[PDB]
């Protein structure tokens, strides 16, 4: 592809700045907007004690040995199910 | 600067052949003895 | 089984092991021929006072050095690959037997009809009966019908093992979560021994395999009596 | 900010025989000594830990 | 769109980097960055080998594309010859860094 | 007195302190994993940081302040950095191999399907797409920074480099948030294993690369770079492009194709 | 009393090489023949001869009577 | 002038060979090493059952 | 059709050394068939072939673990 | 290669000593361990 | 490349250069002995007369020794070469290594 | 004459059969009579004595070809000493058998081996070539 | 001064010396381990204990011999000493990073010794396969200590590789192309490329083993949908290029030794030697699953791995025949280094050829995990990599030290080793064909006679190793100082004398373009 833009005359900082503010940052702003639209907690699924999940072959070296490092009580059940 | 030349470009002295014999003996001998003593260590546990 | 002072492969008990022996003889001949030619040429290079130390032109001779070995490799690969695909060909087995590796023994499952399964452990050296083989005998042999295509399925319930019977040319790794397949056909009745062939911890040396090959009718009666 | 690279080039090119890791002055020596002390002490402590771990505590 | 504030090498390069840059500008090569160009290498027209001492190692690639390099010390004084191809080299000692 | 252009380095204690820091980190991890203690690990991490700090400090002293980086030296550093990046690509390649291995032949324990039964992948169109735009954008701003530096424009170099760093930090905070929010964990079978270990090492590389960019930012503030000589900047930009490209492969492979 | 004849003076090493490489070749074919006769053919004939009139039931009966089997007494 | 090998070569060869042969023969035959040779042509088979 | 079943025949879908998916697929097929039959009032006897095949091929411990997991509600394949 | 005569010649006697000491340094510790194996095992 | 005669002529010419210097004498002999051959008498004759012009008796004797050496186990070559060189040896007063006792181990 | 370590960068003397004319003379310093000899060498070599010719050779070269190519008795020392150390190794094996190894398993007892050999023959271990093939089942003995 | 020089070094010769000392010490450790192996197997029954102690010994033996003896000696030792001298460079590109590559090795070795001291050791095989190496079947710190030891050795060699590639590409005289650098230099740059590409994949695989053991990942655990066979792929993807890493610098030293003691100015067929080494390096990356012919892979995959592995014989054959063509017409000097190289050419050839036997997946079904594999790899390691190391060591010892060895003693040493290694490993082919498995502490009685002879062979090797220490002592004790070295015009590393000054090529060589 030639992408869809134009340009090339010579080369420079001015063009990359143009690209930074005229395309890259607007793209980030659009994805940021898109993301803020679909945020807000989802409807956590029924707990099923599947044996291929919530693996424990050795206690974790922190906490009570049974919580993952970035344990989120809302959405990460223990081997025995969600917390109270 | 540093010493240069035979016997001087090494981290161990070769000034005296008998002191060198002792050092080489401790050096190679410790390497060779270590597995026997680790074996002994593992047998004398359980 | 191996016998004292054995140099080569155990006698073939299956047609595929027989093929492996002739392919090995073929390959070993080439091995002997090359290693002896190298030794000879070395000695030739070293046994003269005549000298020639100026620059030597290389390209004529590098043709021979690449083409001859290329030819020799094809002469090895051709029978190697025929045998490989022969081993892979469709069988129609009459029977399926499973073996599960464990620390440190093998279990066997013959579940085509009935639920027959049992454990097979090495006979401890202090319990061998006179004439029995140290580290090779088991309490419960893997009785199988001779002259019949058998599908062996191999897995493990713990660590890796490997199920091997050299005289049938067999070696299939025993991997937990995996069902590996091989086929077994014995041309003869008798007792055929193998040993665990993947390191598996403290008693790796001491979990052997004994196949007992007998006529179908004896196998069926044995099967029935093991339920 | 002003460009003071010239002053630093004078400092680090001073003909005083110091190796580059000590050539900034007395705080280089302090940082060096802290690093080496932590490294050497830490290594002895690791050896103590191996000694400890080499024997049963059950 | 655009101003300054970034030093140039001319303003700020120092030490050996600066010596190499200043020498290159004068087409000189005190730090041996370039391969010397051969003379005909006869006795009358020897390859001239600079040195800051009274001997330097020469490697002679006798013919184009030889993979073998012929190495020998070249000493101050009369021209020496490569032991393989005979091409002449003469040492021209001294100084460096103006 | 030398008449070649290469750098004879002053005898240095940092290789030894670095090597000992590796011993303390690895014996420290062992102690943490098996003997319930973080002490050795903390010491190792500290001496490691100290070693890195002093060693690269010295490289700056040798180059900016002492002038040892002739073109021949810089050329070696270019090769060194390219080879280092190649080794890091191969390290990632082992985790992509692991991911494709498990996802292309999902085992019966998983339900024989991918994603495994009970795994609810993140929506690749939400935060992961945002992260993709963020790193791609930072690839653009770093290129702007490089050109400003070559053109001798201090203010715009600093602006563009600051934007690049901000984007690195944004990615890191977004990723930290999505780790916390993710309904699956690193103990959720081979799905969680490949996901967190691959994106986790990538995240570490983002943090390393951001740190390298921040070092460049402060060196720029102090006028270390000339419009022609700024290898630390080029090396950080190359590493930063490497981190972007690894992200794009993770996004396509794990978040999108593996969803 | 008599002069010595001019001997060959050039290519002595090359001549020696050529002669012996040819000799190495001759020996190689000679050994391949030995081997196909003494090892490979011997093996094919031992197996073919063994199986030619082999009676597997009779083999089994001998083994059974010797008491070797768990499943057959 | 005769070197070490001119003066001691013959004795080193003879006594090295004698010692080597003697001590390997002794080791191989006199100290209870079980070589486990083939029974073929050697062992008389005996009833085991 | 095929009574005098001896063992599971070659299946061109699983022609290789790794037979894990053969055991798995036949186990699934049996239980899917059984569900389809026990439901619509029909006869599980029509599921028989899959039952013979998975019984022949599958390690006892696998069948037994899968059976426990179905009972528990933790079986991850779709039946 | 050519070389100077030894600056500190090592006589046959000195060589017997260096060789004996060298062999003993390998043999004695391993020998002590293997000799005491049963002690360690049947312990 | 070149015939045997052309090679020999090259080498005769090389040593026959009237003002050949010591360096060229050594270079010629040290290169020549690298080849798979014992030099023809006419080449050795030219090298020996170069030794004469350079007032170097010892190198003449050495050249005779290297002829013997290049023959290896072919014991018939050296006595033939000496035979062919006798008029030159007589003319220049060059004693052979054997005449000087220099063939004794 | 005397070669110094500090001389490594200078052209040096070698006795090599494939480098017959080394870069320097073996002896470069000349006595009064050796200088007179070098002068005489500028005249007809027919006027040099045998001793003078030998002397000129020995100024130019250290060893003759015959001396430099001579064989030695070294092989004797090498082979003899190697067999000694090999012999010494058997002492280590004797020490090991005596002090380290215990009894081997009871299955190597002579009667056990006779029975096992028979049982191997009953099961026709390696009946095509390896083992039972060498037993004569008709004459009840090892094949001759 | 001592610490500045030996702990803070930025000098390629001194760092090379450090590596040689470290490698020599590791060699004693590896040798003791090899003796414990053969003492266990030297009579039927149990000597030490069951397979756990036994395989801790086997595993340590391999790791010590490979990572702490062969690689440090070849690459760290000879590479550091020789590569900068052979290209007229003033040092390595990254002289201070070079020092860290060295200093990572004692901690790596310490970690390996720790693994064997704690719990019951890591009795896994040097391949460290799960699940045996997992947290259930090898609970506790041992295996994690082993993984960390490998991590440090891996970083050491990766940074070394970057250093060597950069040095060799960037620091040659400006007139010298890559096709004017000596074969040993080529051998090291190719080895460094292999290291750069292969070690990071090892690092990924053992990291995933570490996380399965400690963070509840399940890369290799079927219960989480993982696969033990995945581990084997990642390991061998490294492990095959690793054996080319172990032999390539050996090939390089062999080329120099054979050229040198043949009185030649150059190896036969230089560009074919370069081609052969690059082709071997390349083919070495696409054959790894010949270590997995029994795991249950598809037949076409086994056909491909058989064929691709066998192709390696062609470029390797060019090198063997080019070594023979280098001898051809030589003024042969029967130095002890030459005996090592000649033994190398022949015994390496035999080991390569049994490698070709094993490449055939059909035959490998019966040979795999048997002593036939052990016999193959010891012909190429104990009589290939090791013979090249001994050849290089005796050849360059006078350069490194300024002193000569006693050549008679060195020849005696070669003779004893040659008998011992062949007595050790030759009968192991018979044990393999007849079915003796790997990693057994004891064997059925039929295998006794070959195991006895093999163990007696290992004692003869022990005697050679002890004699080697004495020979090095005697050289330093007697102080015979080097005077003249021949063939300096084509062996630049000798041109600065013995030992060369601390700083060499402060003034670079002069080389004309023309
Ligand atoms: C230095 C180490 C080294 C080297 C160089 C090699 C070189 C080769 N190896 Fe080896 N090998 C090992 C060390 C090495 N090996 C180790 C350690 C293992 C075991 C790993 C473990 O499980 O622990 C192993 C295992 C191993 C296996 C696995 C067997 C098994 O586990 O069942 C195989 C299978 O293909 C293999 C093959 C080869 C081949 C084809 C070569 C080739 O590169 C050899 C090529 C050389 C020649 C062929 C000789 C010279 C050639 C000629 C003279 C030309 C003419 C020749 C012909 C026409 C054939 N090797
Ligand atoms: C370089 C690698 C290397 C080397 C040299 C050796 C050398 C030896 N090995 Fe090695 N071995 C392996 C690598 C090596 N081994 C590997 C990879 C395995 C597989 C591990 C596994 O299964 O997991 C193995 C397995 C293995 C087994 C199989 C164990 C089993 O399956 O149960 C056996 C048994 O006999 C054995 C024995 C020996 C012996 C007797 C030697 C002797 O030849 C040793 C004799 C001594 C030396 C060769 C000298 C040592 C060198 C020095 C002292 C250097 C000095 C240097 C300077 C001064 C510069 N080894
Ligand atoms: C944007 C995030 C950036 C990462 C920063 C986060 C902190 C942890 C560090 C991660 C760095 C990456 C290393 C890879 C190891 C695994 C961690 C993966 C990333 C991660 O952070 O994974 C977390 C688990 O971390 C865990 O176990 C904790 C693990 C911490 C222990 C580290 C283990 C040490 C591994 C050493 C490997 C050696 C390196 C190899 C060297 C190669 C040399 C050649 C995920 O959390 P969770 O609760 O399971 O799920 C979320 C549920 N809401
Ligand atoms: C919890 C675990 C701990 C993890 C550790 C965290 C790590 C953070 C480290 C971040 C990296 C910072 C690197 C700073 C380097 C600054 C020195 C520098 O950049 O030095 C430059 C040379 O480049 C050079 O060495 C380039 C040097 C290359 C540096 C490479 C950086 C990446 C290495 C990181 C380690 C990766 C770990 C992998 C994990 C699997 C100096 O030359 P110039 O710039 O041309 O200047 C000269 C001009 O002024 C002349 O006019
Ligand atoms: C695998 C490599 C090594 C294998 C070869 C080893 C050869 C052995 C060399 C000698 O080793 C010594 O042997 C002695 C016995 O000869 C032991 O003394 C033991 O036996 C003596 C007599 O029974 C007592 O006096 C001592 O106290 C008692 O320690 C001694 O401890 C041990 O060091
Ligand atoms: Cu089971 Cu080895
Ligand atoms: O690996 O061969
Ligand atoms: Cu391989
Ligand atoms: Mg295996
Ligand atoms: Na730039
Ligand atoms: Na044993
Ligand atoms: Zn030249």
């Amino acid at each position: 592809a030639s992408a869809a833009k134009g340009d090339h005359g010579g080369t420079g900082a001015r063009t990359w700045r143009f690209l930074t503010f005229g395309l890259a940052l607007p793209s980030v702003a659009l994805c940021t907007l898109n993301s803020w639209l679909h945020s807000g907690h989802r409807e956590r699924p029924a707990f099923i004690p599947y044996h291929h999940l919530r693996i424990r072959t050795k206690p974790f070296s922190w906490g009570d040995g049974n919580h993952t490092f970035f344990h989120n009580p809302r959405v990460n059940p223990l081997p025995t199910g969600y917390e109270k | 600067h540093y010493e240069e030349g035979p016997g001087k470009n090494i981290p161990f002295s070769v000034e005296n052949k008998w002191r060198l014999l002792a050092m080489m003996t401790l050096f190679f001998g410790s390497g060779f003895a270590a597995p026997f003593f680790i074996v002994r260590h593992q047998l004398l546990k359980k | 089984m191996a016998y004292p002072m054995q140099l080569g492969f155990q006698d073939a008990t299956s047609p595929i092991m027989e093929e492996l022996l002739h392919f090995h003889d073929h390959t070993l001949m080439i091995v002997f021929l090359i290693s002896s030619l190298v030794l000879y040429i070395i000695s030739l290079m070293l046994t003269t006072k005549l000298t020639h130390t100026s620059t030597m032109d290389a390209q004529e001779v590098e043709t021979i050095w690449t083409i001859l070995p290329a030819i020799i490799l094809i002469l090895i690969a051709l029978p190697s690959l025929r045998i490989l695909y022969m081993m892979d060909e469709i069988n129609n087995p009459s029977l399926t037997v499973k073996t599960m590796g464990h620390q440190w023994y093998w279990s066997y499952e013959y579940t085509d009809y009935e639920d027959l399964s049992f454990d097979s452990y090495m006979i401890p050296t202090s319990e061998l009966k006179p004439g029995e083989l140290r580290l090779l005998e088991v309490d419960n042999r893997v009785v199988l019908p001779m002259e019949m295509t058998i599908r062996m399925l191999v897995s493990s319930e713990d660590v890796l093992h490997s199920w091997a019977v050299p005289s049938l040319g067999l070696k299939t790794d025993a991997i937990p979560g995996r069902l590996n397949q091989t086929t077994l056909m014995s041309s003869r009745p008798g007792l055929y021994y193998g040993q665990c062939s993947e390191i598996c911890g403290s008693n790796h040396s001491f979990m052997p395999i004994v196949l007992e090959l007998v006529p179908l009718k004896y196998f069926e009666k044995w099967s029935a009596s093991m339920l | 900010f002003e460009n003071r690279v010239a002053e630093k080039q004078k400092l680090f090119q001073e003909d005083n025989g110091l190796p580059v890791h000590l050539k900034g002055g007395a705080t280089d020596n302090i940082l060096y000594r802290v690093t080496m002390t932590l490294c050497l002490g830490g290594t002895l402590y690791s050896l103590y830990c191996l000694g400890w771990a080499s024997f049963p505590h059950k | 769109a655009s101003g300054g504030g970034v030093p140039t090498d001319e303003e700020q390069a120092t030490g050996l980097e600066r010596e190499v840059m200043l020498a290159a500008r004068k087409g000189q090569d005190p730090y041996n960055i370039l391969a010397p160009k051969a003379t005909s290498g006869t006795k009358e027209d020897p390859n001239l080998v600079p040195s800051i001492t009274n001997k330097r190692i020469v490697g002679c690639i006798c013919e184009e594309d030889n993979s073998t390099v012929i190495w020998f010390w070249l000493h101050k004084g009369e021209a020496q010859r490569c032991p393989s191809c005979g091409t002449h080299y003469k040492l021209v000692p001294h100084q460096l860094a103006h | 007195h030398q008449t070649h252009a290469y750098h004879m380095v002053n005898p240095s204690p940092w290789p030894l302190t670095g090597a000992l820091s590796a011993l303390l980190m690895t014996s420290g991890l062992t102690m943490w994993f098996h003997f319930n203690s973080m002490t050795l690990l903390m010491i190792g991490l500290t001496t490691n940081m100290l070693t890195m700090y002093q060693w690269w400090r010295d490289v700056i002293r040798e180059s900016t302040f002492q002038g040892h980086h002739t073109p021949a030296v810089q050329k070696g550093l270019r090769y060194g950095m390219i080879l280092f990046i190649i080794s890091e690509v191969l390290f990632f390649t082992g985790f992509f191999w692991a991911f494709y291995h498990s996802s292309l032949a999902p085992t019966p324990e998983l339900g024989g399907c991918w994603p495994p039964t009970g795994i609810h992948p993140l929506n690749p169109l939400e935060v992961p797409l945002l992260n993709t735009s963020v790193l791609l954008a930072s690839g653009v701003s770093i290129t702007w920074a490089h050109h400003s530096l070559m053109e001798g424009d201090r203010k715009h170099m600093l602006q563009a480099l600051f934007i690049t760093i901000t984007l690195g930090v944004y990615f890191t905070l977004l990723q930290a948030s999505e780790y916390y929010e993710a309904p699956f964990t690193i103990s959720d079978g081979v799905y969680g294993s490949t996901f967190f270990v691959a994106t986790g090492f990538h995240g570490l590389h983002v943090i390393i690369g951001s740190t390298f960019l921040i070092v460049c930012f402060f060196r720029q503030l102090k006028f270390h770079f000339t419009s022609n000589h700024h290898f630390g900047f080029e090396a950080a930009a190359w590493y930063w492009h490497f981190v972007d490209v690894v992200w794009l492969f993770l996004y396509v492979s794990i978040y999108w194709w593996g969803s | 009393s008599t002069a010595l004849a001019k001997p060959q003076m050039r290519g002595l090493l090359a001549r020696r090489l050529r002669f012996h490489i040819v000799g190495a070749f001759m020996v190689s074919l000679g050994f391949a023949t030995f081997y196909k006769f003494a090892v490979a053919e011997k093996r094919k004939k031992a197996y073919a001869d063994f199986y030619r009139n082999y009676d597997s039931m009779k083999d089994f009966e001998e083994m059974r009577k010797a008491g070797i089997f768990q499943s057959a007494k | 002038a005769p070197d070490f090998h001119d003066k001691y070569g013959n004795a080193v060869l003879a006594s090295g060979a004698t010692f080597c042969v003697a001590v390997w023969v002794y080791m191989a035959t006199q100290i209870g090493i079980e070589w486990n040779p083939s029974p073929v042509g050697r062992v008389t088979p005996k009833e085991w059952r | 059709k095929i009574k005098n079943y001896q063992t599971a025949p070659f299946d061109s879908r699983f022609p290789n050394q790794n037979q894990t998916r053969n055991c798995w697929q036949n186990y699934l097929d049996f239980h899917r068939c059984e569900k389809a039959m026990t439901a619509k009032g029909g006869d599980v006897s029509v599921c028989e072939w899959y039952r013979r095949v998975y019984k022949s091929l599958c390690p006892i411990s696998w069948v037994s673990t899968w059976d426990d997991r179905r009972a528990e509600g933790t079986f991850p394949g779709k039946i | 290669i050519t070389a100077k005569p030894a600056k500190t010649p090592t006589s046959p006697k000195e060589q017997a000593i260096g060789l004996s000491v060298t062999f003993l340094s390998f043999l004695l510790p391993a020998g002590w361990v293997l000799y005491h194996l049963d002690n360690y095992k049947k312990s | 490349h070149e015939t045997d005669e052309e090679f020999d002529a090259r080498w005769v010419t090389y040593f026959n250069k009237p003002d050949i210097d010591a360096w060229e004498l050594r270079k010629g002999m040290n290169t020549l002995v690298g080849y798979d051959l014992v030099p023809e008498p006419k080449i050795i004759d030219a090298a020996l007369r170069a030794c004469r012009r350079l007032n170097d008796f010892a190198s003449a004797v050495r050249i005779l020794e290297v002829v013997k050496d290049k023959a290896g186990p072919h014991k018939e070559i050296y006595p033939y070469v000496i035979q062919e060189l006798r008029p030159t040896l007589n003319e220049l007063g060059i004693s052979t290594p054997e005449e000087l006792g220099l063939d004794k181990v | 004459s005397v070669v110094k370590s500090e001389d490594y960068a200078l052209p040096s003397y070698v006795d090599r059969r494939d480098y017959p004319l080394p870069d320097v003379a073996h002896v470069k310093n000349l006595s009064a009579s050796q200088k007179a000899l070098k002068e005489k060498e500028k005249a007809s070599w027919s006027s040099l004595s045998i001793d003078e010719k030998v002397e000129l050779y020995r100024l130019k070269f250290k060893e003759s070809f015959a001396e430099m190519n001579r064989s030695t008795n070294e092989w004797k020392t090498v082979v003899g000493a190697a067999m000694f150390f090999i012999g010494f190794t058997a002492l280590l094996l004797i020490w090991e058998k005596h002090y380290v190894y215990g009894p081997i398993p009871h299955t190597f007892e002579e009667e056990w081996v006779a029975k096992q050999t028979k049982r191997m023959l009953d099961m026709k271990v390696a009946p095509i070539q390896g083992f039972s093939a060498k037993w004569d089942y008709d004459k009840n003995e090892w094949k001759k | 001064m001592f610490i500045n020089r030996w702990l803070f070094s930025t000098n390629h010769k001194d760092i090379g010396t450090l590596y040689l000392l470290f490698g020599a010490w590791a060699g004693m450790v590896g040798t003791a381990l090899s003796l414990l192996i053969r003492a266990e197997l030297g009579q039927p029954g149990t000597l030490l204990g069951d397979d756990q102690i036994y395989n801790v010994v086997v595993t340590a033996h391999a790791f010590v011999m490979i990572f702490f003896m062969v690689m440090p000696i070849m690459i760290g030792g000879f590479g550091n000493w020789l590569v900068p001298l052979m290209i007229g460079a003033p040092d390595m590109a990254f002289p201070r990073m070079n020092n860290m590559s060295f200093w990572l090795l004692p901690p790596s070795f310490l970690l390996l010794l720790a693994s064997s001291m704690v719990e019951a050791g890591a009795g896994t095989g040097w391949t460290v396969y799960p699940p045996l190496a997992g947290n259930l079947a090898h609970a506790g710190a041992s295996v994690d200590l082993t993984i960390f030891s490998l991590h440090l050795a891996g970083v050491s060699s990766i940074l070394g590789a970057i250093n060597f590639i950069t040095t060799i590409i960037n620091m040659k005289p400006p007139a010298m192309s890559q096709y004017q650098t000596p074969l040993f230099v080529w051998s090291v740059m190719i080895t460094a490329v292999l290291l750069l590409l292969s070690l990071p994949v090892l690092a990924a695989g053992i990291t995933m083993l570490l996380t399965d053991r400690n963070l509840n990942t399940t890369f290799f655990d079927p219960a989480g949908g993982g696969d033990p066979i995945l581990y084997q792929h990642l390991f061998w993807f490294f492990g095959h290029p690793e054996v080319y890493i172990l032999i390539l610098p050996g090939f390089g030293m062999i080329s120099h030794i054979v050229t040198y003691y043949s009185g030649k100015k150059e190896p036969f067929g230089y560009m074919g030697m370069v081609w052969a080494m690059m082709s071997i390096g390349f083919l070495g990356f696409i054959v790894w699953a010949h270590h997995m012919f029994t795991v249950g892979m598809d037949v076409d995959t086994r056909a491909y791995f058989t064929s691709a592995t066998m192709i390696i014989a062609i470029p390797t054959g060019v090198k063997v025949f080019s070594w023979l063509a280098t001898l051809h017409g030589g003024n042969i000097k029967w130095s002890p280094a030459m005996m090592w190289a000649l033994g190398f050419i022949f015994l390496f050839t035999v080991g390569g050829l049994t490698g070709i036997v094993l490449a055939n997946s059909s035959l490998d079904i019966v040979l795999h995990d048997t002593y036939y594999v052990v016999a193959h790899f010891h012909y190429v390691l104990s009589m290939g990599a090791v013979f090249a190391i001994m050849g290089g060591f005796v050849h360059w010892f006078p350069l490194f030290s300024g002193y000569t060895l006693n050549d008679t003693w060195a020849k005696i040493h070669f003779a004893i080793m040659f008998v011992g290694v062949n007595m050790t490993f030759f009968p192991q082919h018979f044990l393999g064909l007849s079915g003796m498995p790997r990693r057994y502490s004891d064997y059925p009685d039929a295998y006794t006679m070959w195991n006895t002879i093999s163990s007696m062979g290992s004692f003869i090797s022990l005697t050679a190793v002890m004699l080697m220490v004495f020979i090095i002592w005697e050289a330093f004790a007697s102080k015979r100082e080097v005077l003249t070295v021949d063939l300096t015009t084509t062996n630049l590393e000798w041109l600065n004398g013995c030992p060369p000054p601390y700083h060499t090529f402060e003034e670079p060589t002069y080389v004309n373009l023309k």
